[PDB]
């Protein structure tokens, strides 16, 4: 940190949460309650956190529109996740998201009601009663269009009551570790460029996902993936990273997300001949069917030239069909939102549409206790002391590899919720607060020092924009293993690219510069593994399809029946999470893979349910 | 005596204050709107009129001056049939805008007429029929006497 | 280097905390009611004061004006009149001042009522040229 | 080379006894998106990295980029650029505000006020947490459509001169309305203490119902409305219909 001098401060709490997103803030409010004296660390505002513009709903088995068991929402997420997904942790999940939505009604969160007077819940993408076997399922809970809006303004003003102090435009460089164990995190006051060391007992990363890592997204320009990379910096592999879903309903034009909700209401999708072409891609679910299939179904439109507007290259979703005093009751949010960007009357015109990147169920590898693990081969899941996560940073997993719709804002709750719960109990107060090594993060300084003064010839803004396409390109819905091998090529030299970067603004206080310059640091670390995974995975599953491995590789093949067959060996079959471990510095990757947790918490509540062919 | 987040308000002012910080700019760059011109015309006239109360009042009392040697006195210079009545229609419309404007400024603090056509018509209306009111006060008895230089008896 | 020295937490308005002792109800609310009644009485007394002169009704106006105007110029008093921009006591000048005027204003309209023309004949007067 | 000239604000802490600038940005919209956020961000990218100001979601959604544009407080993200080339789009931080750096403004007044107004749902009755959802009705719970949207830009309490004025002690259109928010809301119980917090003489009743709140507001909400039914709610001239009967088979 030689070309210049800092103000170090540092501090001693509990617990220091890192985001202020759903998880971050309800992961608070609990502890706030426990009594920790609890640091919540955020680099923007709360309010202003990406949950805010989460739209749909989310997801809780309610019954407020009919009989609902909530292990017929348990059955579709697995389903969702084509059995990548840990359901030890999804078990959790959809136990208690009818406690924790229900919490967040009395909360004060202002959602739509029926008649009844009870939570007005829509239908939504990849849900089902009766195991799959029922009707179309009724369990999004919203504020009408804007549940995520209504959503973290609630969580935020309940935690003003948790006695709990923020820390506000905070950008967290990295988490302070002590052989193994996390002692807590380092980051730059934007205020008054000061930086500050906060020694904690404990860690929670909710630090939400790396939606800019790629050029199209419907995610706010904050999502960069920091405490992904922060993880990654510390010494940890990082998980299914290669899994990003991409959203059927993005607007051509930005990107902004158009719900599923308007889908979910009765809206299609429709090409260039005027076929609601969802009813061929999905003989039951159709245009509600989830959203890797739909994203993909779009696509092959597209590339087979129905595709419809001046360059056949995107398609729409229909509202001028739908009553419109439904329209303004439901769907107020995309109704303006379409009006503003594309010019969209709904109620006379389709909203011109497209795939989009949205949501990255890959994370920080996690329990079912949201508690970061490492995984040897041998020694098996070893767990990392002193931290947590969850959110859209974290990977339990719930989603494997692919995210179902609505139940995100769940994640973000329930496995908050569950951080302060695990807390709790696992942290006992005679613990003290754990004293810092001398020179912790003199490097994450080091670091900074050096992008702050940054003295070669490539401007951040062009090394990112460059990140972004070489992305776009190689990772896109449908994937090949010579284009991803081209794509690895690109982006690993982009990354040396980093010792070459330019930044122009110097000053300490407020560096939009230089701040976003760490961001495309740790978007590249994350871009890097998300690719490397990608390109390694030999099989079509999830959101991850591979033109050249079209077919779900399993233990066994799951068309056949099972008995008579005969188990593949690990190695062969991807039924596994995958696992990449970048060295920070030089950017080299290797993998390891991790099996699938198929058992429930309690067999007593409920049965593992075995892998079926995924089709809707 | 102040409530507690009014005590940190000021606190905050004052810490504000050490940091040299500067203060954005307001009336300096803000656009003319109907909202607050009129906002300000109905304060600017209130204020006059009360100024006037006084410089009336009091100025009239502490001067050897009566009001019956004050309005003698301008027609000393006698002015033009116009620029007179322009007067009194400068002095009609602080009354007229302003007594009107009260009872649509009594509107918004009843919730009464305020959307954005409810706030726009209403300022039109109040300048309408203050327009309206003050030329027709001041060309009444003008058009009165007038009426005598031809007239029945 | 780490030599760093250890800081504080970061300065945050806690309304729980701020809850103990507030009992502060001196509910202004009803005050606030009875200044626009009496200005929405006057807006039938304006057309009143063109139609019916007089001394009796100069004495209904400046009664009236000057509770109206005193309400009044306290409002834009506290506006402008900050401490902030002027310093506590100084600020306090201009306050007491606001009474100054009101006090000032109603002997200079009862003067003028008492040994002048009147309001009302004043503008018969001027109306007159 | 439909090149738009934009008139930034810019202001620098860093820089010894410095003091408030205009800057000349120019922009080629063949080059750029149309929306002026777009523009902004073009021209940090491109030409002066230095300019820093706030963003966050793109759809208008957060609040992060509240600023004036022409004349008026908005959010850059939803606000089209003027397609006239002869003109200026001049930009400016939210009105009366103390500013960190160029458009960044320090907002923690105003945050700290929407904190006061204790922004979260009370009941007398001590109820459990994830057992059961509270009755509301569709009417009742339809009042809130018009409150619970702001995002916490503050155009309204930026575009508010009796704010500029009395900062400190007036809460500001923006803080009210969530404070009128939490009020009327069926399922709330200690809605009387709400309205004891404000009813001196500044806290709410210093709305001069002067109406920029209204007019400048991105999301189309009416806080001069909202402050409205406080005036009646404060004086006593009303009160709200108390909870609607949370019935006995729901
Ligand atoms: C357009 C859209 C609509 C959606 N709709 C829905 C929906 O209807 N239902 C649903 O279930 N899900 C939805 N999702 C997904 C869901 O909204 C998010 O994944 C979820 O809200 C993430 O919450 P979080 O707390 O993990 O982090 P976020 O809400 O993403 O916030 C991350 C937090 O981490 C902090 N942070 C980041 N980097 C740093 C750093 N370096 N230092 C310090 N702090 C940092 C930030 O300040 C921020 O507060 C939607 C997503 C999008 C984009
Ligand atoms: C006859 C009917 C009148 C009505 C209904 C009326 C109503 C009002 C109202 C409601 C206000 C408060 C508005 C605010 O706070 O912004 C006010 C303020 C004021 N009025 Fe009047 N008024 C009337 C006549 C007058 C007259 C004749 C004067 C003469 C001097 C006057 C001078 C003022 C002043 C100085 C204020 C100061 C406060 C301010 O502008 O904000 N008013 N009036
Ligand atoms: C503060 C107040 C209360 C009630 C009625 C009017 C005002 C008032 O003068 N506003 C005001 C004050 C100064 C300037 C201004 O316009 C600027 C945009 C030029 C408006
Ligand atoms: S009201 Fe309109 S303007 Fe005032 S804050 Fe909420 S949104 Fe921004
Ligand atoms: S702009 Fe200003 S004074 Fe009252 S109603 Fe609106 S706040
Ligand atoms: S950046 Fe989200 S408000 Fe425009």
């Amino acid at each position: 940190s030689n070309i210049a001098q800092y103000k170090v401060i540092d501090h001693a709490y509990d617990v220091v949460i890192i985001g202020a997103g759903g998880a971050g803030l309800r992961a608070a409010m609990g502890l706030g309650e426990a009594g920790f004296k609890t640091a919540v660390v955020t680099k923007m505002f709360p309010t202003r956190s990406h949950t805010t513009a989460a739209q749909g709903g989310i997801n809780a088995a309610l019954g407020s529109m009919n009989p609902d068991d909530w292990k017929w929402h348990f059955y579709d997420t697995v389903k969702g996740s084509d059995w990548l997904g840990d359901q030890n942790a999804m078990h959790y999940l959809t136990r208690n998201a009818v406690e924790a939505v229900t919490e967040l009604e009395n909360f004060g969160m202002p959602f739509s009601r029926t008649p009844e007077g009870k939570i007005y819940q829509r239908s939504f993408g990849g849900q089902s009663n009766n195991y799959g076997k029922g009707g179309v399922a009724k369990r999004t809970c919203c504020v009408a269009d804007r549940t995520g809006h209504s959503m973290l303004h609630t969580l935020y003003g309940n935690s003003l009551r948790c006695h709990c102090t923020f820390f506000i435009e905070y950008f967290a460089l990295d988490l302070l570790m002590d052989k193994g164990r996390c002692v807590g995190v380092i980051a730059l006051c934007l205020e008054d460029g000061t930086i500050h060391r906060f020694r904690s007992k404990r860690t929670i990363v909710a630090t939400g996902g790396y939606g800019r890592a790629y050029f199209s997204c419907t995610t706010a320009h904050m999502n960069t993936g920091d405490g992904t990379a922060l993880a990654t910096r510390a010494g940890i592999a990082l998980e299914d990273l290669e899994f990003i879903q991409f959203h059927p309903t993005g607007i051509y034009g930005v990107g902004c997300l158009i719900t599923e909700g308007s889908r979910g209401e009765g809206g299609f999708l429709v090409n260039s001949e005027g076929e609601r072409f969802m009813e061929r891609y999905a003989p039951k679910a159709k245009d509600l069917a989830s959203r890797d299939v739909v994203s993909r179904a779009e696509t092959i439109e597209i590339m087979e030239g129905r595709g419809v507007g001046p360059e056949k290259d995107h398609i729409y979703l229909q509202l001028h069909h739908l009553p419109a005093e439904q329209l303004h009751q439901r769907l107020p949010g995309i109704s303006e939102t379409a009006k503003i960007f594309a010019g969209v009357d709904v109620t006379k015109e389709p909203i011109p549409v497209i795939p989009t990147v949205h949501y990255n169920m890959g994370g920080i590898p996690t329990n079912y206790k949201a508690q970061v693990i490492k995984y040897t081969k041998e020694g098996g899941d070893k767990i990392v002391p002193g931290l947590y996560a969850c959110g859209e940073c974290a990977c339990h997993s719930v989603h494997g590899a692919n995210r179902l719709g609505a139940n995100s804002l769940l994640d973000a709750v329930v496995f908050g919720r569950a951080c302060s719960i695990n807390i709790k109990e696992e942290l006992k107060p005679d613990e003290k607060i754990p004293e810092l090594p001398e020179g912790a993060g003199e490097e994450s300084i080091a670091n900074l020092d050096a992008v702050r003064y940054a003295n070669g010839d490539v401007p951040t803004a062009e090394l990112r924009l460059t990140m972004q396409k070489t992305m776009q390109k190689h990772a896109g819905v449908f994937r090949r293993g010579d284009i991803l091998a081209e794509g690895v090529k690109k982006m690993m030299d982009l990354f040396k690219e980093l010792k070459r970067l330019k930044t122009t603004d110097r000053s300490l206080i407020w560096n939009s510069d230089l701040t976003e310059s760490l961001e495309l640091q740790n978007l590249m670390l994350n871009a890097t593994q998300t690719i490397v995974a990608a390109e390694n995975r030999k099989e079509s599953r999830g959101a991850h399809a591979r033109d050249d491995f079209p077919k779900r590789e399993d233990e066994y093949d799951y068309s056949k029946p099972i008995e008579g067959q005969t188990k593949r060996p690990f190695e062969k079959h991807w039924r596994k999470h995958t696992l990449t471990k970048q060295d920070p510095r030089t950017g080299h990757i290797t993998l390891d893979y991790r099996p699938v947790i198929d058992k429930t918490l309690d067999p007593a509540e409920v049965d593992w349910i075995p892998p079926i062919i995924r089709s809707y | 005596e102040k409530t507690p987040i009014q005590v940190w308000g000021w606190d905050y002012l004052m810490r504000q204050r050490a940091l040299k910080r500067p203060i954005a700019p307001h009336l300096t760059i803000y656009k003319p709107q109907m909202t607050w011109m009129v906002s300000g015309l109905h304060r600017v006239t209130g204020c006059a009129m009360a100024g006037t109360l006084l410089i009336g009042g009091v100025g009239f009392s502490v001067l050897p001056l009566d009001f019956t040697t004050f309005v003698e006195f301008i027609r000393g210079l006698g002015i033009p049939w116009v620029i007179l009545d322009t007067f009194k229609f400068i002095i009609a419309f602080p009354i007229a805008f302003h007594t009107l404007n009260g009872i649509r400024f009594i509107g918004f603090d009843m919730a009464k007429g305020t959307d954005i056509p409810s706030i726009y018509r209403g300022a039109y209306l109040v300048l309408g029929l203050a327009a309206l009111i003050s030329l027709a006060v001041v060309v009444y008895p003008r058009w009165e006497r007038h009426k005598k230089a031809t007239l029945p008896t | 280097t780490s030599a760093a020295v250890t800081g504080a937490a970061p300065p945050q308005f806690d309304p729980i905390a701020a809850e103990k002792g507030f009992k502060p109800l001196h509910s202004h609310g009803t005050l606030f009611k009875i200044e626009r009644y009496f200005a929405a009485a006057m807006v039938p007394l304006i057309p009143a004061a063109y139609f019916i002169h007089g001394r009796e009704m100069d004495l209904c106006l400046a009664l009236a004006l000057t509770l109206h105007v005193h309400w009044g110029v306290w409002g834009v008093v506290n506006d402008y009149g900050r401490p902030f921009v002027l310093g506590d006591t100084l600020a306090a000048a201009v306050r007491v001042g606001a009474y100054i005027f009101t006090a000032c204003l109603l002997a200079g309209l009862l003067y003028f009522n008492e040994h002048d023309v009147g309001l009302t004949r004043a503008f018969e007067m001027v109306w007159e040229l | 080379k439909r090149i738009k000239t934009f008139e930034i604000y810019r202001f620098n802490p860093e820089e010894p006894g410095a003091k408030p600038k205009l800057q000349k940005f120019d922009v080629d919209l063949d080059k750029c998106g149309t929306m002026v956020l777009d523009a902004l961000i073009k021209i940090k990218n491109e030409v002066d990295p230095t300019l820093t100001f706030r963003r966050s979601c793109r759809e208008g959604i957060c609040g992060s980029c509240a600023m004036n544009i022409a004349g008026e407080n908005t959010l850059a993200c939803i606000c089209n650029i003027d397609q006239n080339t002869s003109k200026t789009t001049k930009i400016y931080p939210l009105p009366h505000m103390f500013v960190i750096k160029d458009l960044v403004p320090d907002m923690n007044l105003f945050y700290a006020q929407y904190a006061s107004i204790q922004p979260w749902l009370q009941k007398k009755t001590k109820i459990n947490l994830g057992e059961k959802q509270q009755y509301q009705s569709i009417k009742e719970q339809e009042k809130l459509d018009g409150l619970y949207e702001c995002i916490l830009c503050a155009c309204c309490s930026a575009s508010c001169p009796s704010y500029w004025w009395n900062a400190d002690k007036y809460l500001g259109p923006a803080v009210l309305m969530q404070a009128y928010r939490w009020i009327i809301d069926s399922r709330d119980d200690s809605a009387a203490e709400r309205l004891a917090r404000m009813q001196d003489g500044f806290s709410a009743f210093k709305c001069h119902t002067i109406m920029n709140c209204t007019k400048t507001c991105p999301k189309h909400l009416n806080p001069a409305r909202a402050i409205g039914e406080i005036k009646m709610l404060l004086t006593k001239m009303k009160t709200k219909p108390a909870p609607l009967p949370t019935p006995a088979n729901f």
